Parts: structure tokens; C-alpha cells; sequence
């Protein structure tokens, strides 16, 4: 992202450097496993539902 | 300010140039300040002595 | 996020992302599948700083706009002649010289 | 053009504005001559050839 | 007379933005570059 | 493209801009009174020029 | 690249590159809602990482 | 108190509530009263204009001119530049008369 004050792009790293995204999708992949669904729970006004993997 | 005087006054428009001309005037106003030109926090082995 | 010192290039754009992410609704009213859509302009009334509008420069003004008619007025009147040039582009012209936009109209385009 | 390149002075009409914005006034009149001199002198352009 | 014509053309290399007219495309790039007839015959005679 | 400074209107001819600015002093009530004066006297057959009766 | 395919115009409508029109903002909202959780995590599995996140 | 309220010139922030204006939440980190009562101003550096005039009665407009000039001076990026009054196209009489016609209703 360009800065009109500093006349530069930013130097923050992009997607490929965050432990939360990679670890997040790692947790979801292992908890769901080879099961066809992927999200470990769904939020709902009527209430949260859980995925049935034994782990 | 002379090129901006060639800018017609009643048709002022925000440009990036319009932002940083005020930035330059602000920085020059801070540079021409009589205390900050001589004040500096670190010593020099002489002033500390 | 405003009241604390957050990187503004990357906070405002993420706020656009969330803001548009919670726009549509998909109701279940009778006989019709209705879509409830807010335009961006309700949020711009509520104090969302526009990035680049009508061919202007990017990141043009700040988020210190008063969230209402005041700030609405402020940023519209910063850029109003550039607005009128964008108005005569894709020409929407009617000869009544308005005091605020001149030869360009406003009712069709807006 | 040649004398404009050589000559040491520079013309800026802003002295007129910077002074005549300090003249006394009363704002309830039909007219008071500061707006009249600035209107009839209308010095916004340079173009002094 | 100093004015501005509603032009056609959109590209800017530094800052990667697109704009309205070439008449201020060049000024925006300049901001980037700053910061960071016998009478005619006798007359020419 | 030529744009005037009052009313932000844009035209294509500089002569059109000059006539436009010429279309564009003193108090608002004095302009009101001279407009109602000239409108009251605008079409009378004093300023206007250009079988019976034994 | 998947979100790049559905957000060709919109992602630079709000990054200061192209002009922000309304229609692309609502196209973005259409693509936001017409969407599911498997698409969430296949978008997540789409991206690689650069050996400091792991 | 009802006798007092007439002749006393109120604070700038008072007349915001007349026009249902309010200071937004983001500004109280900053010092605002400084740039209200010292920097946004009338009688611009061009001088007087006879359209930049205010009638002697109903000088409640001065607060709102300070508010709107402050908003225009600060919403843009960059330094909070001082801001001067280019004309108001109708005169203060007709302009404040329009505000009267708005406040004829609630």
C-alpha cells in the first residue's frame, strides 16, 4: 500500500508469514480430518453446532 | 506558491501536491525554531565531561 | 480501532472488507426472496473515510470526519470541482447553472 | 522576455492583500473601500509583461 | 488562461493508481519525481 | 476544457467562459431592488422602440 | 487466486488503485453471501507460507 | 435565567445543539478549542467581501461557521491548515433565514 505522506509502499509482510492463519487452518484440517465437512463449528443464533470427530 | 498562484484560486481542489505543500511549510516552521536547532539529548564526551 | 494507534492503510481497507461483508441479508419473507442491500453511502454518512472517489488521488482524506452531515459536507466540498469534472465525464449536463455544481446536474447520476 | 530574465526584482501581488486585510471596517455599510480596491485591482494573475 | 481539460487516459507508474486526465497525470508524476505574409518576412528580417 | 471559479461550471470555449463570468458589488437587497426596478421597467413603450381615425 | 477471480475489480477498488464505484461493491456483497465454509478453508489451503510461520 | 440567556453571548459549542451538531468521539484526544477559537476565522486574508458579512442581530452563525471550517480544515490528510472564508453565495441574511425556515419545524 502506497503512502501519500511517505511516498513509499509499506514493508509489512503478507499472508505467507503469519503463524495464526497457518496454525488455524492446521487445527481445522486435523480436527475435521478426512471427513467431508471442514468447519469445526458453525455459529448460529439458535446455537452453536459441533462437528463429530472423536478428537 | 507561485505555481499555486497560477492555480486559479476559486477552483481549489485537493491534490497530493496540495497535501505536501502544507507538509513542507509545516516542516520548515519546525526547522526554523530557535531551540530545537541547538538542543540534542545525547552527549559528546565533552559536554558529559 | 480508531482510538488506538493502528496502521491506517491496512485498518481502513480491512474495515471496508468487514463493512461490505455484512451488507446483504437474504431474508425469508413470504412469496419473495428479498435482498436487503445497503449502499456504501450509509457508512460514509457514518464516518467511513473514502479512499479514492471520482478519479481523485488515493487515500485522499482521513477518518477524522464527523459522522454526519458535517463530515459529509467537509469531504464533498474538498473535491467538488473535481467532482464536477467527473460529472461532465460521461456527460450528465443540463443548462441550469447550479450555484454548487454549475452546468452539471445531480439528480440523475446521484 | 529578455529583461524579465535579467531583472533582479520579483512581482508578487500578495502585498496588496496582506496589507489591505488590516484596514479598519464596520461590515454594516453599503460598501467600504477595501473590497472595492481589491475588486477593481483584481490582482490574482501575475502576467506582467 | 489557467484551466484544466477533461481528458482521457489512466495510468500512473509509481503508486500504481489510475486517474482522470493526462493533464494531471503528468502533474501527479511530477509530484512523484519531486518527492522521494510579407509582414512576417520583414519582421523576421 | 475550461472551468470557471465561481459555480464550478465547466465549458469547452474560453470565450464561452468569459461570457459566463461576465454573466456572473454591493448588498443583496440592493441587487434585489435593481432587479425589480429593471424588471418593472423592462418592457414599457418608453424604452421600447420599433381604416378609421377621420 | 480464487478470491482474486471473484474480486478482480473490487480488491483494488478499495486499495487506492481503481475508482470505487457502487456496483462493484454490491457485486462483492453478492460474492460475500453466496459462499460457504468449505470455500473458506479451501481458500485457506490455497495460500503457501514462508518458513517463519511454521 | 430566561432573562440571562438573551443578552449573554454563549460558547461556540453551545450553538451546536441549536443546529443539532455534536463533536464526534474521535476529537477529544486532540485539543479542539484551540483551533476553533483561534484559527478557523472569518474576514479572510483577501479582506472583506460583502458576501462574507453577518448582520448584527443573530450572530449565532459564527459558531457554526467555526464548526464547518474546522471540519473542512481537518478531514483532509496532512497538517490542520488554517482555513479562511470564501463567500457564502447568499449573504448571511438569506443564509440564516434558511436556517430560520429549517427551525420553523422541530
Amino acid at each position: 500500500l502506497y503512502d501519500p505522506v511517505l511516498q513509499k509502499y509499506d514493508e509489512i509482510p503478507g499472508l505467507s508469514h503469519n503463524c495464526p492463519l497457518w496454525c488455524f487452518r492446521e487445527i481445522c484440517r486435523h480436527i475435521s480430518g478426512p471427513l467431508p465437512d471442514r468447519a469445526p463449528y458453525l455459529y448460529l443464533s439458535a446455537g452453536v453446532f459441533w462437528l463429530m470427530s472423536p478428537r | 506558491a507561485h505555481v499555486a498562484s497560477h492555480g486559479l484560486h476559486g477552483n481549489m481542489t485537493l491534490t497530493s501536491s496540495e497535501i505536501q505543500r502544507h507538509i513542507t511549510e509545516f516542516i520548515s516552521s519546525w526547522q526554523n525554531h530557535p531551540i530545537v536547532q541547538v538542543s540534542a539529548d545525547v552527549e559528546n564526551r565533552k559536554t558529559a565531561q | 480501532g480508531v482510538h488506538d494507534g493502528l496502521q491506517w492503510q491496512r485498518w481502513i481497507r480491512y474495515s471496508w472488507a468487514l463493512c461490505c461483508a455484512f451488507s446483504r441479508q437474504r431474508t425469508m419473507t413470504g412469496e419473495s426472496v428479498g435482498y436487503l442491500q445497503y449502499p456504501m453511502w450509509s457508512f460514509v454518512y457514518w464516518g467511513l473515510p473514502l479512499v479514492k472517489v471520482f478519479g481523485s488521488d488515493p487515500w485522499i482524506f482521513s477518518w477524522y470526519m464527523p459522522t454526519g452531515d458535517l463530515g459529509m459536507y467537509s469531504w464533498i466540498s474538498l473535491i467538488r470541482p473535481l467532482m464536477t469534472r467527473w460529472m461532465v465525464a460521461n456527460g450528465y449536463v443540463t443548462d441550469k447553472c447550479s450555484p454548487v455544481f454549475g452546468n452539471a446536474d445531480y439528480r440523475k447520476c446521484f | 522576455v529578455l529583461l524579465q530574465r535579467i531583472s533582479p526584482l520579483q512581482i508578487d501581488p500578495t502585498i496588496i492583500s496582506n496589507t489591505m486585510s488590516t484596514v479598519s471596517e464596520s461590515t454594516t455599510q453599503t460598501l467600504s473601500p477595501a473590497s472595492s480596491i481589491l475588486g477593481k485591482l483584481r490582482p490574482s494573475n501575475s502576467d506582467f509583461s | 488562461p489557467p484551466t484544466a481539460s477533461s481528458g482521457h487516459g489512466y495510468q500512473c507508474h509509481v503508486c500504481s493508481a489510475v486517474l482522470f486526465s493526462p493533464l494531471d497525470l503528468d502533474a501527479h508524476v511530477a509530484s512523484h519525481g519531486l518527492h522521494g505574409d510579407v509582414e512576417n518576412r520583414k519582421t523576421a528580417q | 476544457g475550461y472551468q470557471c471559479h465561481v459555480c464550478s461550471a465547466v465549458l469547452f470555449s474560453p470565450l464561452d467562459l468569459d461570457a459566463h463570468v461576465a454573466s456572473h458589488l454591493t448588498s443583496s437587497e440592493i441587487q434585489r431592488h435593481i432587479t425589480e426596478f429593471i424588471s418593472s421597467w423592462q418592457n414599457h413603450p418608453i424604452v421600447q422602440v420599433s381604416k378609421t381615425a377621420q | 487466486s480464487m478470491i482474486l477471480t471473484q474480486f478482480g475489480p473490487f480488491i483494488e477498488s478499495i486499495s487506492g488503485i481503481t475508482d470505487q464505484s457502487n456496483d462493484v461493491f454490491e457485486n462483492a456483497a453478492k460474492a460475500f453471501s453466496m459462499f460457504t465454509r468449505s470455500d473458506v478453508y479451501k481458500a485457506l489451503d490455497e495460500i503457501p507460507f514462508s518458513e517463519d510461520a511454521m | 435565567l430566561a432573562g440571562k440567556i438573551m443578552l449573554q453571548d454563549v460558547n461556540t459549542v453551545q450553538l451546536a445543539r441549536v443546529v443539532n451538531l455534536a463533536v464526534p468521539d474521535t476529537w477529544m484526544s486532540l485539543d479542539f478549542d484551540t483551533m476553533f477559537k483561534h484559527h478557523v476565522k472569518l474576514l479572510p486574508k483577501d479582506g472583506r467581501h460583502l458576501n462574507t458579512d453577518i448582520p448584527p442581530r443573530m450572530g449565532w452563525l459564527r459558531a457554526i461557521l467555526r464548526f464547518l471550517g474546522a471540519g473542512m480544515a481537518m478531514t483532509a490528510t496532512g497538517v490542520a491548515v488554517d482555513i479562511y472564508l470564501e463567500d457564502i453565495h447568499g449573504g448571511g441574511r438569506s443564509l440564516g433565514q434558511r436556517f430560520m425556515t429549517w427551525m420553523r419545524q422541530e
